[PDB]
């Protein structure tokens, strides 16, 4: 077997840009027998370049593949917003292997998110969990800090948090954090609150309710 | 048009078994090799087996190796994996893939791929999900939220939608989340402008054939 070393792990990049993309393998892949894959969230991979360097039909001049033996490249010479993708690398000299792919994130200017608060419905208070949701939409970039103070007092453990994959048309991402708690804990206390600080943010915002409103 | 087709997955309890079907078009197909890929959740892509044109060769990754079976029909331009005991690493989605055209061996690169289907390897139980209201609040910028709470189903997945497809804009819906239930979970938000919460109704349809779930939830100011 054959490993496919992709580096690097992720690359963040303006429109415009160049990107390039590296893959070594452990060892000579016959005749270069190397493909490169794009593939965005929920969709099959599209087969960017095989054989080193024969573009795929109908993939654009952009992409184009060099390298020989075990150092193989792939160079996004402009970089359009609809390249937010992850690109691997596969052998097929040897059984086939992939790389774990690079990331390929599309920079953009600084975006700070707006802050949602839900408090749980009552249909899911019956249920006997308390679910409190708190919502940060389209900001950049993708680091933010969630926090859940009830009574004030900063809760840990408890949360899961989810994020969409940078838009299309702004680039941006949208946060959704869940806040679980038993009726019980929930009901013992009034003030909840989500605590929201954002590169783009001058200083920590916090949004809440009481459980009376 | 050059398709593929896969079916036949979904929830299997561990030592199972299932068998995937690939049905193609839009090629001679009984010249090329079909190949089976696979794609756990989160990871990446895993070579399956792969089968040439005549089923005169046959190969497996050692992963499957005596437990997955491949096979064609030439006659109906399908290929077919039997998966017999199946374990937790089983569980990805399967992708049916047909190399570029004119290359030199069975197992190769792949242009044309499947939609993919998704096997899930456990002995949880499928279970409808919970869908439960984000009521909008009364503002920043003139912007209120809304969305729907789906809430502890299995297997994945769902899909949600707002108005049955008419409300696009504004939608964030999100990855699934595993609970330390092992349930899954997910919301689907919109961001709208406040006074629009009078001139318009917001109905969240959420999807979960492996139950045959159809929920339709009204969301309204609370
Ligand atoms: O029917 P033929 O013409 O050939 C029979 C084959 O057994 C033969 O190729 C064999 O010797 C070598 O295969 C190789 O060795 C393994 C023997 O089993 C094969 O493995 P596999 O069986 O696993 O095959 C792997 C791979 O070669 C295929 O999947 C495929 O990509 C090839 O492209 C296809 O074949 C055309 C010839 O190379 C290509 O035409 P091509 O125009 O290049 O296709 C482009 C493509 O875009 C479009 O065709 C498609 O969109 C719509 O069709 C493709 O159609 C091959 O690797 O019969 C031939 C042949 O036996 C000999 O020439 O005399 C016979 C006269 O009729
Ligand atoms: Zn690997």
């Amino acid at each position: 077997e054959i490993v496919l070393t992709q580096s690097p792990g992720t690359l963040s990049l303006s429109p415009g840009e160049r990107a390039t993309l590296s893959c070594r393998a452990s060892q000579s892949v016959t005749s270069n027998y190397l493909a490169w894959y794009q593939q965005k969230p929920g969709q099959a991979p599209r087969l960017l370049i095989y054989d080193t360097s024969r573009r795929a039909t109908g993939i654009p001049d952009r992409f184009s593949g060099s390298g020989s033996a075990t150092d193989f490249t792939l160079t996004i010479s402009r970089l359009e917003p609809d390249d937010f993708a992850i690109y691997y690398c596969q052998q097929y000299g040897s059984p086939v292997t992939f790389g774990h792919g690079t990331k390929v994130e599309i920079k953009r200017t600084v975006a700070a998110p707006s802050v949602f608060i839900f408090p749980p419905s009552d249909e899911q208070l019956k249920s006997g969990t308390a679910s409190v949701v708190c919502l940060l939409n389209n900001f950049y970039p993708r680091e933010a800090k969630v926090q859940w103070k009830v009574d004030n007092a900063l809760q840990s453990g408890n949360s899961q948090e989810s994020v969409t994959e940078q838009d299309s048309k702004d680039s941006t991402y949208s946060l959704s954090s869940t806040l679980t708690l038993s009726k019980a804990d929930y009901e013992k206390h009034k003030v909840y609150a989500c605590e929201v600080t954002h590169q783009g943010l001058s200083s920590p915002v916090t949004k809440s309710f009481n459980r009376g409103e | 048009e050059v398709q593929l087709v896969e079916s036949g997955g979904g929830l299997v309890t561990p030592g199972g078994s299932l068998r995937l079907s690939c049905a193609a078009s839009g090629f001679t197909f009984n010249t090329y090799s079909m190949n089976w890929v696979r794609q756990a959740p989160g990871k990446g892509l895993e070579w399956v087996s792969s089968i040439s044109r005549s089923s005169d060769y046959i190969y497996y990754a050692d992963s499957v190796k005596g437990r997955f079976t491949i096979s064609r029909d030439n006659a109906k331009n399908s290929v077919y994996l039997q998966m017999t005991s199946l374990r937790d690493e089983d569980t990805a989605v399967y992708y049916c893939a047909r190399d570029p055209g004119g290359m030199p061996t069975t197992v190769t690169t792949w242009l044309y791929w499947g939609q993919g289907t998704l096997v899930t390897v456990s002995s949880a139980s499928t279970k409808g999900p919970s869908v439960f209201p984000l009521a909008p609040s009364s503002t920043s910028g003139g912007t209120a939220a809304l969305g729907c709470l789906v809430k502890d189903y299995f297997p994945e997945p769902v899909t949600v939608s707002w108005n049955s497809g008419a409300l696009t804009s504004g939608v964030h819906t999100f990855p699934a989340v595993l609970q330390s239930s092992g349930l899954y979970s997910l919301s689907s938000v919109v961001t709208v402008p406040s006074s629009s919460l009078g001139t318009q109704t917001y109905i969240c349809n959420v999807n979960h054939k492996p139950s045959n779930t159809k929920v339709d939830k009204r969301v309204e100011p609370k």
